[PDB]
């Protein structure tokens, strides 16, 4: 159809930026015992 | 210079982003149609 | 866009820049 | 398509190979002759169609 | 409703398979022999020729110049000016060497 | 045994005669040439002036007809346009050329005998890449 | 007590601060900065710039150019060639635009600081005990960027030709000369690839070879790149350990023995050659171009028997030709 | 225009003599020691 | 030439990155290598280093520290740890040149990088629009309709004096 | 030994272009200077003749509104000598003078200094960079321009060197520095 | 009484000479001698681009443009005989004569419009019955406007008129239905009109300066964009002669 | 121009799947020593 170009590069930012955010705390917190 | 004391520890369990991650991805599943319009 | 996404990528390699010329982490010396 | 001249020979039109992605469009009657060619200099145009 | 090139649609009439008397760069003259140096310049120093005899015509023509002009007549022709064709000083030097 | 003498066997007056040339006198012809024309006239094609060339043809349809020895030599004495009337000695050095641009000077006969035949010969020679410059070589 | 001045006049040439503000760096620092955001800027909106003389702008940009392959900082024009064209001249920002004023102001900046870079490197090599020679392997540098901003400038007519600052004008810039100076056809050119293409030979050597004998600190534990806590008088490379290899590889005598024999030949090789290179064009800037061998090779009647090099002309002559079309309304290219 | 030609001029100005005036008063002695 | 021509070599990303490593590379050797000869101490009596410790007996000859706060005040950042500087010493060319070799691979079948499309197309309808890379575009021709046929012996090319491109009055 | 390869390459005086070459911009003058004339006496008029990018054929305006020869010799406009002088006027060229005043000897010093200019081949072939091998002069001025400065410079680096080492004597830093005493060594390591 | 280097570099060399202040007699007429004007002069001193709206019924405007390139937008030496008719007036005509100079100006917007600033045939003709140029006296006529380019000047890619690409050749098989309007590039001539106003004239000499105006228009680019409306007006100068 | 209507999301993912990635073997590092 005709959607918005950028639709999808809004809904894959929004499902990153927001989501990596977690992995990305999580993370370090697992290594709080020298693990991955 | 001396190091700062008001620097505790960065909090976040293998749970609540879980609990976070549901929410974000699905929270883009509904709101994701709306920006495709 | 891409004029903005060039200028982008760039804005930040002037961060990137000034995270290492002084949040260098000190070479140590023992 | 053949392309003929007044005189009716059948010219050639000489092909574009892998390496160029632009050609010059040359003309050669059998036997490999230059009878026709669009001219980037047209001034001294010989065989400009 | 469509738009040609000027110059090259020429190709298809009297200049470009003789000599315009009227646009051709002058040094088409050299093609022929006792014309180049001075014919040349007054055949172009003057205005288009409304016909190919007209040549013969020129204010200040010897009978031999006047002559070399009838024997290689049979080569010049004419046509309508061409604006884009000699403006620029270009039939002088039409900016084009060897 | 590449350039027979028959080559070097040139057209030197009009009347349709002919004359020979050595393997020798032929160098001169060239080594004189660049001394003397280089500047321009190189590959075959005047430099001042690229409408005007030094190929057989044209010479022949020059006037007086410059298509043999004695008329290269003619002009090497007194320089002329194509066509006709106009001494261009006071610019286009020529043993007329009052000793302007020197390089005349010296030269005698059997030296512009010589260059000339370089100049009718040279075409049997390369192809014609005698007359266009640059867009053979 | 010291006034004021004398307070300043330690700031500056204080071994403490975080980066040197050398008295050098004090011409340095102003100019190389006047330069980058300018060109930083001009290189984001660059209006439609009018190099070669005729008035026919060509402005590669982003804010028109949109790309980073594309835009570049283009030249100055012609018309004012070798001319000081100094923003405050154009009667109008506007007009010091369309004729390539930002371009020089940019240019005889980055210029002149990097020749206080040049100088200011060496301000250490003083206001700390150690040997003054660092500041001159970068001469090898400067001097070529020198070479090709400002005496091909000189040598040829106007700023017109000097390595447009852009990805693709580099190209540009480089074929054109290719073209009107046999360059690749130079014993010169070839000692900047020479070395360069020696210090690529080489820097993958000592690299390899010192990486290549490295004691014993950690078993694939962790890494192998801490066999060097920093300070260390001890060298976490095994020097002997070392040469008995690349002596092993070519014969003996010659592989290095002495290490600091070593060392010096790396800034031996690099540039020793490029600065050649830098002097190549900087040769050329004034018409002494590489080899000349079109035709050379004969044929006993006359004919022509082609040498590579007359190949090589072609693809020359090709350029030749197109290079600055319609700009030149003569038969021979002087510059 | 012309008004902003000295602006640059001055600034220019200022300087060179802060490197000279500045490279000259302190300096041979400028480093750890002299031996 | 050749490359620059029918290929247009260089505007390809990886090529572009040879030369990254090829330059860089050389950088190093002479970034560290006058780096060195420059900060090493008087461990020898003359005016000359040969004869300068060696051969592996006492300690390095270079204090990386003396040094590394010489461009950590110069250039920004310095090393620290020889074992990495002399193993990025060998990434940087090694690399780079690794690069390059892949594009390559990408002209055996004529696969290169040689249009901007995005280009082309806002140039065909705007005669007043240039950009450097259409001025490299136009040499390309010119070095390759000149050469070609003297180049290409095989493909018996006829190329007639009109039909050559060149600018105007060369 | 740079402010010395400039003077051979522009200095039209204490370098006489007859003693030695024709300075490169003399060279690109002598050029439309020759066509320029070649072509007014073909019947042509150099004073409105268009150019082709449409600025001047022959001739155009200086930023300073001067008259200077066109197409890309403008990129030595600056330049002047005895053979173009009295062909010069009140404004730059002189449509007069430059129209009937133009004497017979200057086209053909105009023509000399066209034919031999300040570009050659290291092997010495003049002409352009690709020309055929046949003339092989190769101009003073280029070989005067090159030289010194190849030496001039490497001069320059030859400064760098000791200036900077002698820097170190009268501090004792040549010969490196001292394995117990590193000035580095007691300096309040900024990070 | 000021030589070629008094002037060199000064910004003045692109102005018409300033007749004398005060001085108002005019130059008498024959018709029994013919005469002709040394040097016509023409300085200007702003250019204006009529704008074109989007909308209809309401009037174009003329703004004003900056001169973008630098100071080389003077016509100075030219003429063609001035001759008087059977009339009363003077048809004063051209020959020789710098009367072509390509400039450009930015317009208000970021736009850049370029034209060809001339007189190129121009045919002076003065009020119906004049016997010497008394002041206010002119000239209003025509002169034709070629192209910003030869028939040679080769676009972006290949393309041209007299030698150029054929058409568009980085793109093959794109339609060019469309890119017809750039791949053929016709090449334009119309005319334009100018207008001389005396007012100064030394009777004893000749030298008539004033202020003119001409209506031109910008580049047709071969065939692009049609062009653009420019006004022009500046000071002149010519020096009659018999 | 008439680019790539996804040469973004291209682009912008590929400085940015990379580079969170070392965002996070690098955050968690500094968590070895209980730390943000
Ligand atoms: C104003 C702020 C600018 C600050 C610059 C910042 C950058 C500084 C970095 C290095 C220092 C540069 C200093 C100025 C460089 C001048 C370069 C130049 O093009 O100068 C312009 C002049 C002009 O000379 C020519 O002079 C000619 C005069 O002759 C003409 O006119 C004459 C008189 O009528 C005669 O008629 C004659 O026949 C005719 O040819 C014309 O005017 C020309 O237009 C004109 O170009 O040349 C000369 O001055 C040459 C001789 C003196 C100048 C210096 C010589 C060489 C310097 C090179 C150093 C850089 C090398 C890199 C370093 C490598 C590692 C460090
Ligand atoms: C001021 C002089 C100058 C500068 C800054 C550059 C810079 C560059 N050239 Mg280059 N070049 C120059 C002169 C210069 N060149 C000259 C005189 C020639 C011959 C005429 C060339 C021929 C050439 C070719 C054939 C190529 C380049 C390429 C490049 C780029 C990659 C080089 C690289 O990998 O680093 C080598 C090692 C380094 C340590 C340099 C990297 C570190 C920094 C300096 C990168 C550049 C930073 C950038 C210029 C500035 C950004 C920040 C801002 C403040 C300027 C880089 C942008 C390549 C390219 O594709 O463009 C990117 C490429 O293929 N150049
Ligand atoms: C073998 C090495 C070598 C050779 C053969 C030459 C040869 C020459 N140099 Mg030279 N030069 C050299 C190395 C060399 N140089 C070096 C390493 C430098 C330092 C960069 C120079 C700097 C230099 C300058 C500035 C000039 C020359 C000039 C000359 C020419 C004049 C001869 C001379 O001046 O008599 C001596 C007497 C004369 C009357 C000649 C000119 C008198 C003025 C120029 C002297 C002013 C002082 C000057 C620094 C002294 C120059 C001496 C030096 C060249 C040996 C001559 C061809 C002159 C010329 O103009 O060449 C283009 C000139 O002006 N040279
Ligand atoms: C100016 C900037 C610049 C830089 C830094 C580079 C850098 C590079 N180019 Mg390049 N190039 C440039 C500009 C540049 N180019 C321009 C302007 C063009 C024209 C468009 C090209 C056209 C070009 C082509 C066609 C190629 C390159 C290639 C290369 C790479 C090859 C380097 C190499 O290791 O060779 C060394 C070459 C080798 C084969 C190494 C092995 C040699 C053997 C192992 C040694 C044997 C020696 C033997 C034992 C001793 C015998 C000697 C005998 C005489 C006695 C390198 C990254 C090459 C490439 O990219 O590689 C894939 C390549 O094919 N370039
Ligand atoms: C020390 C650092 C430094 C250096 C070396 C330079 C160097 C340069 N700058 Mg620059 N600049 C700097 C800092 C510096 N700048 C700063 C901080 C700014 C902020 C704006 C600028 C802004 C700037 C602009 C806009 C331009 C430059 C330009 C230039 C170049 C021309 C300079 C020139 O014309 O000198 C001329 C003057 C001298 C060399 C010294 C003369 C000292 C004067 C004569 C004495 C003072 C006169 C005073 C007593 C009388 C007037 C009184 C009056 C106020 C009433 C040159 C490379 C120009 C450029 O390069 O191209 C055009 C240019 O346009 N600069
Ligand atoms: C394998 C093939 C090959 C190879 C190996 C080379 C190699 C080279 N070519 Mg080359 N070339 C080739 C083919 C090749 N070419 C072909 C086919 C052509 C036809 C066009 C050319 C045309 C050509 C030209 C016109 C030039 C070269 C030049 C060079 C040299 C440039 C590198 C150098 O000397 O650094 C020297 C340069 C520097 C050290 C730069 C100076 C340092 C500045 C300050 C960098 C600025 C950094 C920036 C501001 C970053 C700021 C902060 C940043 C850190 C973030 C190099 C030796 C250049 C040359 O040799 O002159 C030097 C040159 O001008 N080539
Ligand atoms: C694969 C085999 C091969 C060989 C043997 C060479 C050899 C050479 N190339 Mg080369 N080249 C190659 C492949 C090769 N190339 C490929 C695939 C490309 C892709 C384009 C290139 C692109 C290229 C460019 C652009 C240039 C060269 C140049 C050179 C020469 C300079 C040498 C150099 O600077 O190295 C530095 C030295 C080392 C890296 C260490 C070894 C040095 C060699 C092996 C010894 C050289 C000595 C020589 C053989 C004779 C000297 C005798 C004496 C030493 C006793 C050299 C003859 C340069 C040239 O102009 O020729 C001189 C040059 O500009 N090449
Ligand atoms: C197309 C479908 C997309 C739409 C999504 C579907 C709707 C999802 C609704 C359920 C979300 C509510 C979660 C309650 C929070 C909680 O309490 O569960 C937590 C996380 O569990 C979760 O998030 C797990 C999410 C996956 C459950 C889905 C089950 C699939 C169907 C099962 C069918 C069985 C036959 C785990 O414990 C929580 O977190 C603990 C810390 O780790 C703490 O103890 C908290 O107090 C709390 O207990
Ligand atoms: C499927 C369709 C059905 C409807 C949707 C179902 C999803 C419902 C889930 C929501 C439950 C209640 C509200 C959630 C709060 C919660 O959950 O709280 C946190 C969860 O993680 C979280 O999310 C923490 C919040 C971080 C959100 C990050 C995404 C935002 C983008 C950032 C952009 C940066 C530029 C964890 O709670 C914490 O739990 C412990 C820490 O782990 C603490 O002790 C506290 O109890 C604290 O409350
Ligand atoms: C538009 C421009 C965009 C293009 C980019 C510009 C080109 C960049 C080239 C420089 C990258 C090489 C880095 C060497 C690796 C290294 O050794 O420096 C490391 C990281 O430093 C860095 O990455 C810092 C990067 C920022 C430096 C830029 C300086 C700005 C200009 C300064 C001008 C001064 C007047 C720090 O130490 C390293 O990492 C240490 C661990 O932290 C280990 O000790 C290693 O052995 C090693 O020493
Ligand atoms: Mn760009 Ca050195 Mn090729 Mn004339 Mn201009
Ligand atoms: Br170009
Ligand atoms: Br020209
Ligand atoms: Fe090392």
């Amino acid at each position: 159809m005709e959607v918005n170009q950028l639709g999808f590069i809004a809904t894959a930012l929004f499902v990153l930026v927001p989501s990596v955010f977690l992995i990305i705390l999580y993370v370090q917190t697992e290594s709080q015992q020298k693990s991955s | 210079m001396e190091p700062n004391p008001n620097r505790q520890p960065v909090e976040l369990n293998r749970t609540s982003l879980y609990l976070g991650l549901l929410l974000i991805l699905v929270l883009a599943l509904l709101f994701s149609s709306y920006f495709f319009n | 866009m891409e004029t903005i996404t060039y200028v982008f990528i760039f804005a930040c390699i002037i961060a990137l820049f000034f995270f290492a010329i002084f949040f260098r982490e000190p070479p140590r010396i023992t | 398509a053949v392309f003929r001249n007044k005189e009716g020979e059948e010219l050639f039109v000489r092909r574009m190979p892998a390496f160029f992605e632009s050609f010059p469009v040359i003309l050669t009657d059998k036997n490999g002759v230059v009878k026709a060619d669009i001219p980037f200099r047209r001034a001294e145009s010989k065989y400009s169609f | 409703e469509e738009l040609v090139n000027v110059v090259d649609e020429k190709l298809g009439t009297a200049y470009g398979e003789k000599i315009d008397l009227n646009n051709t760069n002058i040094a088409a003259f050299i093609q022929y022999r006792g014309l180049y140096p001075t014919l040349a310049k007054l055949i172009v120093k003057n205005a288009p020729y409304e016909s190919v005899e007209d040549v013969l015509n020129i204010p200040g023509l010897t009978e031999r110049q006047k002559q070399i002009l009838r024997e290689n007549l049979e080569h010049f022709t004419v046509t309508e000016v061409e604006t884009a064709l000699v403006e620029g000083g270009d039939r002088y030097n039409n900016g084009l060497y060897k | 045994a590449e350039l027979t003498p028959e080559v070097l066997t040139v057209p030197l007056n009009s009347e349709g005669k002919t004359i020979t040339l050595t393997e020798k006198q032929y160098l001169e012809g060239k080594r004189l040439f660049q001394y003397a024309c280089a500047s321009c006239h190189v590959g075959g094609i005047t430099k001042t002036n690229p409408s005007l060339d030094l190929r057989t043809e044209t010479l022949a349809l020059a006037t007086p007809p410059r298509d043999n020895i004695e008329g290269l030599v003619d002009y090497m004495k007194n320089p002329t346009t194509y066509d006709g009337e106009q001494e261009i000695a006071e610019v286009h050095p020529s043993l007329r050329s009052a000793d302007i641009f020197p390089k005349m000077r010296n030269l005698t006969e059997k030296d512009l005998v010589a260059i000339a035949g370089h100049i009718l010969v040279e075409p049997k020679i390369l192809g014609d890449k005698w007359g266009g410059g640059k867009v053979y070589y | 007590s010291a006034n004021l001045w004398e307070r300043f006049c330690n700031w500056v040439t204080s071994t403490d601060n975080r980066l040197y503000v050398g008295w050098f760096g004090v011409i340095m620092i102003p100019t190389l900065l006047a330069a980058t955001i300018c060109f930083v800027i001009a290189f984001i909106a660059a209006p439609p710039v009018d190099i070669d003389g005729i008035r026919e702008p060509v402005s590669g940009s982003l804010l028109y150019g949109n790309n980073i392959i594309t835009g570049a900082v283009v030249p100055s024009s012609n018309a004012i060639g070798l001319h000081f064209y100094p923003i405050w001249e154009a009667a109008s920002l506007d007009e010091w635009l369309y004729n390539g004023g930002p371009y020089q102001l940019i240019i005889f900046h980055f210029l002149l600081g990097a020749s206080c870079y040049m100088g200011r490197q060496w301000e250490l090599s003083y206001r700390l005990g150690m040997r003054p020679w660092i500041c001159v392997a970068y001469s090898a540098p400067l001097a070529s960027a020198f070479a090709v901003f400002l005496i091909y400038p000189i040598g040829q007519g106007s700023f017109s030709d000097g390595m447009p600052l852009g990805i693709s004008g580099t190209f540009n810039f480089m074929i054109v000369f290719q073209a009107e100076h046999n360059i690749l056809m130079h014993p010169f050119h070839q000692l900047g690839v020479a070395g360069v293409f020696g210090g690529a030979l080489f820097c993958a050597m000592h690299g390899s070879l010192v990486t290549s004998s490295l004691i014993r600190e950690t078993t694939e534990t962790e890494s192998a790149n801490y066999g060097y806590k920093f300070g260390q008088e001890e060298e976490t490379y095994n020097i002997v350990a070392a040469h008995g290899y690349f002596g092993r590889l070519i014969f003996q005598y010659a592989s290095f023995n002495n290490s600091r024999s070593l060392h010096f030949f790396l800034a031996a090789w690099r540039v020793v050659g490029v600065w050649f290179a830098a002097l190549g064009i900087s040769t050329m800037a004034f018409n002494l171009n590489g080899f000349n061998f079109n035709h050379s090779v004969i044929d006993a009647k006359g004919n022509v028997i082609n040498t590579w090099a007359d190949i090589i002309n072609r693809a020359n002559l090709g350029m030749e030709v197109m290079h600055e079309r319609n700009a030149h309304n003569f038969p021979l290219d002087l510059a | 225009m012309e008004t902003l030609k000295i602006t640059v001029y001055i600034v220019v100005t200022f300087f060179v003599l802060l490197f000279v005036f500045g490279f000259l008063s302190g300096d041979p002695a400028r480093n750890p020691k002299r031996k | 030439l050749f490359f620059q021509g029918f290929h247009n070599w260089t505007l390809n990303p990886f090529h572009m990155m040879g030369v990254a490593g090829v330059l860089g590379g050389a950088l190093l050797c002479a970034i560290h290598g006058a780096t060195v000869e420059n900060t090493l101490f008087q461990d020898g009596e003359g005016a000359s280093t040969f004869r300068a410790f060696n051969p592996t007996q006492a300690e390095e000859t270079y204090s990386m520290v003396t040094a590394n706060r010489f461009w950590s005040q110069i250039f920004g950042i310095a090393f620290s740890n020889k074992r990495w500087l002399h193993f990025f010493m060998l990434f940087v060319p090694v690399t780079g040149l690794w690069m390059s070799a892949i594009g390559v691979v990408g002209l055996a079948l004529n696969l290169r990088s040689y249009d901007f499309i995005s280009q082309e197309i806002r140039a065909a309808e705007d005669p007043e629009f240039e950009t450097f890379y259409t001025k490299n575009l136009l040499l390309n021709e010119g070095i390759r309709a000149w050469m070609a046929p003297q180049d290409q012996p095989h493909e018996n090319f006829v190329f007639p004096e009109e039909v050559l491109p060149r600018g105007n009055a060369l | 030994g740079f402010i010395a390869t400039c003077f051979v390459w522009f200095n039209n005086t204490v370098y006489p272009s007859e003693f030695y070459g024709p300075t490169g911009p003399e060279a690109s003058q002598a050029q439309a200077m020759t066509f320029l004339i070649r072509d007014q006496k073909l019947g042509a008029n150099v004073g409105s003749a268009q150019g082709p990018t449409g600025l001047g054929k022959y001739l155009m305006r200086s930023p300073t509104g001067e008259i200077i020869f066109g197409g890309e010799t403008m990129r030595f406009w600056d330049f002047r000598g005895p053979w173009l002088e009295p062909l010069r006027g009140p404004n730059g060229l002189d449509l007069n003078k430059i129209k009937n005043d133009i004497q017979p000897w200057q086209e053909r010093r105009a023509a000399e200094y066209m034919t031999h200019a300040p570009l050659g081949s290291l092997n010495s072939v003049g002409g352009v960079a690709t020309e055929i091998n046949s003339v092989n002069f190769v101009s003073p001025r280029s070989w005067l321009a090159t030289s010194h400065f190849v030496l001039a410079f490497f001069f320059l680096v030859g400064h760098l060197w000791h200036a900077g080492r002698a820097r170190a004597a009268a501090a004792g830093f040549e010969k490196g520095i001292d394995r117990e005493s590193e000035p580095v060594l007691s300096m309040p390591s900024l990070d | 009484t000021l030589t070629y280097d008094d002037i060199v570099g000064t910004g003045l060399a692109n102005k018409c000479p300033t007749l004398d202040d005060t001085a108002r007699g005019a130059y008498p007429i024959d018709s029994s001698q013919t005469y002709r004007i040394a040097r016509l002069c023409l300085q200007p001193t702003t250019f204006l681009v009529k704008e074109e709206p989007k909308n209809k019924r309401q009037e174009a405007e003329f703004v004003p443009t900056k001169l973008v390139t630098r100071e080389t937008t003077s016509l100075d030496q030219i003429q063609g005989e001035l001759k008087v008719n059977s009339d009363g007036s003077l048809t004063f005509v051209e020959e020789d004569g710098i009367d072509f100079q390509p400039v450009t100006v930015q317009m208000a917007g970021g736009e850049r419009i370029p034209l060809l600033f001339t007189v190129k045939n121009l045919v002076a003709s003065t009020q119906p019955n004049v016997t010497s140029i008394t002041t206010s006296t002119d000239f209003k006529g025509e002169f034709n406007v070629p192209s910003y380019r030869t028939a040679n000047f080769l676009d972006p890619k290949g393309r041209g008129l007299a030698s150029g690409y054929d058409s568009a050749i980085a793109l093959p098989q794109a339609k060019e239905e469309e890119l017809a309007r750039a791949n053929v590039k016709r090449f334009s001539l119309t005319k334009g009109q100018i207008s001389l106003n005396v007012a100064k004239v030394d009777g004893r000499t000749g030298e008539i300066a004033g202020t003119f105006e001409s209506e031109q228009l910008s580049d047709d680019d071969m065939g692009a964009h049609e062009p653009h409306e420019v006004k022009i007006q500046g000071v002149f100068y010519a020096s009659i002669e018999p």
